[PDB]
């Protein structure tokens, strides 16, 4: 069959209502540019597993979906992230839960399959592990926005 | 959650998926995204799966293997597992959201049962394919 | 890890799962035991299992699930599907261990790939049977 | 035609007859709790979760009291309880401060929105549910320590 990618950023209550053209605009460029970087990179004979990767990796950067940068807020106002993948030739997958120094969540859960004898790892052990093979720690503000932090307020009373 | 599921020249199948949760989550809970079988699966002899949605539910369906036992064992179409799962056993179960599935013939299907999911696909050498509506 | 399945007089099935990992694990490392469909999963229609072995294999495989799925789509047998995941599918992935499993017509399965496993199982009031090596 | 199945682990398995023996009569004992459970007719729910309970108890197996020790001579355990009648499961993952992990997952499938919580939130959660705090030198024993060093 023709190499091929797919990629989301999210299911929900995503209304007509809701937006301008402009504004469904601005994800359609974001979701357009990512699925192009993936099919040159198919084209180009590169692997389903580095495809992914990458993908992931730029809808983490971009800010209007809810993964890395754009997380939304936890009730203490924090962030704590999540992330899997999985090869379909090795059945080999790696995963962390529970991460809050890490920028991009799926490089560290591709490090955790490549580079140790397990799927899962959570929490400070998950960080201190991919910094001891040279990941950078960030503070969590990194991945703060004013939609997603107005989206929190909305959901709750002040005290 | 955001995710990417690929089929690459050499036949090889792949998934992937990442999130930041729940708007006003409790700390130190863990849904779908990171469960091999409930967020993410892939296996060359069926399919790559990524998952979006009620994480609780995701799980207790392991809807990401699902797809895949029910093309491998069942002998359901890549069309066909994606309708069972997503329009009658989610939503069953209080399930709301979606996936992304690719076959290991180069079959594609973006099934949700919400309002929308922000979605694009391609073949190599082709013109994408986005989406936000029904 | 310890666990346990049951049938009871008005049918239901359910699974537990409890454990504390491999000697000398790295922390914060999570295996099979606490993720459903890898070390635990119950339903009333198809089976209850609990596993024990190698975490990330038993994750990889979905072990405990793929026994109802085998059941369920693929048309085995409990004992069938017991063999089929624990002498075969596991060791293809570098996996030892064992686990148990009772489905909803009362057959129950106790299979191992190692030197021995910790057991028991009866039929409520009858003489039960306990077992160490093979 | 109820029925009950119990493990305390497999693997490499050395040992006189009166060790082995502890070990039939620890399963015999537990095998035999449930049973007489499931024939008053009590749910398989509760059989489950109070034969790991009483597994968690036993020093002889790899849970709760007698639980194997990290590389950091720590301990970390983990437990999932599901009910195939509502299909609902409960799960917590690295915690060492709670005596009964089983009994925490089931409070995780009975008050949470999630299946799984893990560490010091899945801890505070059962706490403030009413559930004990214990320090975990209480799962410690020579035997699990000495199979550490030979692991080493
Ligand atoms: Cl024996
Ligand atoms: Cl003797
Ligand atoms: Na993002
Ligand atoms: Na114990």
């Amino acid at each position: 069959g023709k190499a091929v990618i797919a990629i989301h950023g999210g299911a929900g209550a995503i209304s007509r209502a809701q937006m301008s053209l402009q504004q469904e605009l601005r994800y359609i460029e974001a979701l357009s540019a990512i699925v192009e970087t993936g099919q040159k990179m198919l084209e180009a004979g590169e692997s389903a597993l580095d495809v992914v990767t990458e993908a992931v990796r730029l809808l983490e950067e971009c800010p209007l979906f809810n993964a890395g940068i754009g997380a939304v807020f936890t009730r203490d106002e924090t962030h704590e992230l999540d992330a899997c993948v999985m090869d379909g030739n090795t059945l080999k997958a790696g995963a962390v839960a529970g991460v809050s120094h890490l920028r991009n969540p799926v490089l560290a859960a591709r490090l955790v399959m490549e580079q140790s004898p397990h799927v899962m790892m959570i929490g400070e052990g998950a960080e201190n592990f991919a910094f001891a093979r040279g990941m950078e720690r960030v503070s969590p503000e990194i991945f703060s926005t004013s939609l997603r932090y107005e989206q929190l307020l909305a959901a709750r009373k002040e005290g | 959650t955001v995710g990417a599921v690929a089929l690459d020249l050499d036949g090889n199948l792949a998934a992937a998926t990442s999130t930041g949760g729940m708007t006003n989550k409790l700390p130190c809970t863990v849904g779908a995204a990171p469960l091999v079988g409930a967020g993410c699966y892939a296996n060359n002899a069926s399919v790559a799966v990524s998952c979006t949605g009620t994480g609780e539910v995701f799980i207790r369906a392991l809807a990401a293997y699902d797809i895949a036992a029910l093309m491998d064992y069942g002998g359901l179409s890549l069309a066909e597992a994606c309708e069972r799962v997503v329009m009658e056993k989610l939503p069953a179960l209080g399930g709301s959201g979606g996936l992304i599935a690719i076959d290991h013939e180069g079959n594609v299907a973006l099934p949700f049962n919400t309002e929308g999911m922000y979605r694009a696909w391609g073949y190599a050498g082709d013109t994408p394919t986005t989406g936000i509506y029904r």
